[PDB]
């Protein structure tokens, strides 16, 4: 039996937003120390591995170890039916054959509750080794954001390179080419407004700007996202979830031979 | 000039 | 000759709205009383009822009785070229071969006529009994409509239990199944923010989404909306046009042999 | 070699609004006196003339007179990733083979470089004579946005009356037909809220609704617009953006043999 | 198990 | 009855 009550529903609604339109089925892996999630899309260029931990939440319990195969679309649709201010429980059974979400609305009149059915799903999961990169770089999300739909009028991929003093997104296609350069913030007021460059060695990098934009689905998570580059590895793009964990996508570069 | 999958460079497991 | 002028223009733009997209072709009753209007739809599987009493208008003057045949499609985009502030004043002629529709902007250089074409429309027309329902519901309309649209997600039909405590809303689908309980109100400080339900016996209905998603354009009209329902009898949804009259939307139910 | 930068890019994104859906491909006549632009549409109905004095820009240099082949797409495509309170300075070489696009954010950590490739383009370009005209509406543009939209619900010709008192503008259609006349403005209190009319003859003329929709989309640029009317000659419909230039639509009418 | 029409419960007139 | 064009009142140039 797992029973978890979050009072910021919201949060779960905009998880949610940012993994249906990049993967249709995943597998969720219910512990004592929270619910974990990595996914691979259709194509397997890209990642999403989800971390919401059991300090998160505002009651959390789970008696054995649990794998929920999620439809995310159906998840999704029964999220939508949530109210930003919805106390959230979900709870399953030992057998769990479905889940359970209970919305409890903010008119205190109102209370919901739906079963989502759940599948026995074969999916390919990675292992994600814990390194250093050689470049970090963090920024507010909603410029990341606005900078990846920018860019995708200009070309369909997007080399970033990441230096000492700042870092360049680059496009090309058809109608020509564009550079936008963020320097590195010079008066760092709020931490959340600004751009900060961790390097060891420069890199620079090319990928598909459509994951690109999948992935700035999360911009709602948070106030900012860190970007991790090393050479001939796939980038992470991360979103912490604050006080309970984080949202990760991971993109395998375009490499020349 | 060739777009990676994410199996290049981690293994499945 | 018929003549009325409605200061708050915005109600006839609402009305129309609320019936352009569920019928296409009414005959419009014009009495001494008022306006009155009934069509079903194209299926038949729901009705829809209007009343606009002649004390509501401004101004009203009706010699003889009228009966306009107007498509609903061509009105609203005449109304849609009025605004929210427009004085409207709806004349015809004895032989009323058309309509005209005076808007008087609140810019005070602006007035507008439109004079749209009549028809003449045989349509089937039901008596509707004056009753008794064993089950009444009135509850905020916003949250109505959020509810079929909520659960418009999760199948196509919608299982309505109005009981002594509450009323619940049940629907299920190929993802799994939901339901919305609805307390009765326990602390009633706004008439208008409260779910109250007047019962002489429990009753429990089926009906279709997609007429009741057609129902709840009508919000805007009220902020409140009533629930009538009795076994086997089609469920009225009412949404009364303060000190005017009201739009009934009749559906039939859904019955298992 | 040319340069010129606008402290208020986002002009420049309203014009190229204003333009892109109107004509695909245009030439920009760049010489000491600024910038200037002349196009028909692809059917020959209407045209297109945009004057950018050099005065108007915060910095302005023309060494030689070019000549600068746009597609307007990519052009809107490369402007949409500049923000309203962007620095834009546009640079050309002497030989000018592409156009560069600055862009320096009110973030001031973010600069934005785009090289827009040119093209040499044969355009078809008109005598058009400075002349006088026998009728001259000034009003709100939004309010001749609103009316020109409302009345494309009616029909597809516009009939436009300008009289000694008032201007009218007619519509007609399968469902009937319209008619909104603006008086002339009684109390004028604010010139920008006003609708004045300056007449020789009266004039009566009829013009295809599509492309006056097109031709609004230049009302984010001026609060007031101005028409221009003679018997038997191209209406003007002009835009003027402050302090530094304007934008005229030209539409032949529809007449009668 | 079937949908009804709102002629099964009232009278055309 | 007809759509005129602007080249029914200028001269291209």
């Amino acid at each position: 039996m797992f029973e978890a009550r979050l009072v910021q529903g919201s949060i779960l609604k905009k998880v949610l937003e940012a993994l249906k339109d990049l993967i249709n089925e995943a597998c969720w892996d219910i512990s004592s120390s929270g619910v974990n999630l990595q996914s691979m899309d259709s194509s397997h260029v890209s990642l999403v591995q989800l971390t919401l931990r059991s300090e998160g939440f505002d009651t959390y319990r789970c008696d054995r170890n649990l794998a929920m195969g999620v439809n995310l679309t159906s998840m999704s649709k029964i999220l939508k039916c949530a109210g930003n201010e919805d106390i959230i429980t979900l709870r399953a059974e030992d057998n769990a054959d479905t889940l359970a979400l209970v919305f409890e609305a903010p008119n205190q009149e109102k209370v919901s509750d739906y079963e989502m059915k759940l599948m026995d799903l074969d999916v390919e999961q990675l292992g994600i080794p814990e390194q250093e990169y050689s470049c970090v770089v963090k920024m507010p999300s909603g410029e990341f954001a606005r900078i990846c739909r920018d860019l995708s009028h200009i070309g369909d991929a997007v080399v970033i390179s990441c230096a000492k003093d700042g870092v360049k997104f680059s496009a090309s296609g058809e109608l020509g080419n564009g550079n936008i350069k963020l320097s590195q913030t010079s008066n760092v007021d709020k931490e959340e407004e600004a751009v900060t460059i961790e390097m060891n060695e420069p890199v620079q990098l090319t990928f598909a700007l459509r994951y690109l934009n999948f992935f700035t689905k999360a911009t709602p998570l948070s106030s900012t996202v860190t970007l991790s580059m090393s050479a001939d590895v796939p980038l992470v793009v991360e979103y912490k979830i604050a006080d309970m964990g984080h949202l990760k996508y991971y993109l395998a570069p375009k490499i020349e031979d | 000039r060739r777009q990676t999958s994410m199996t290049d460079y981690y293994h499945s497991k």
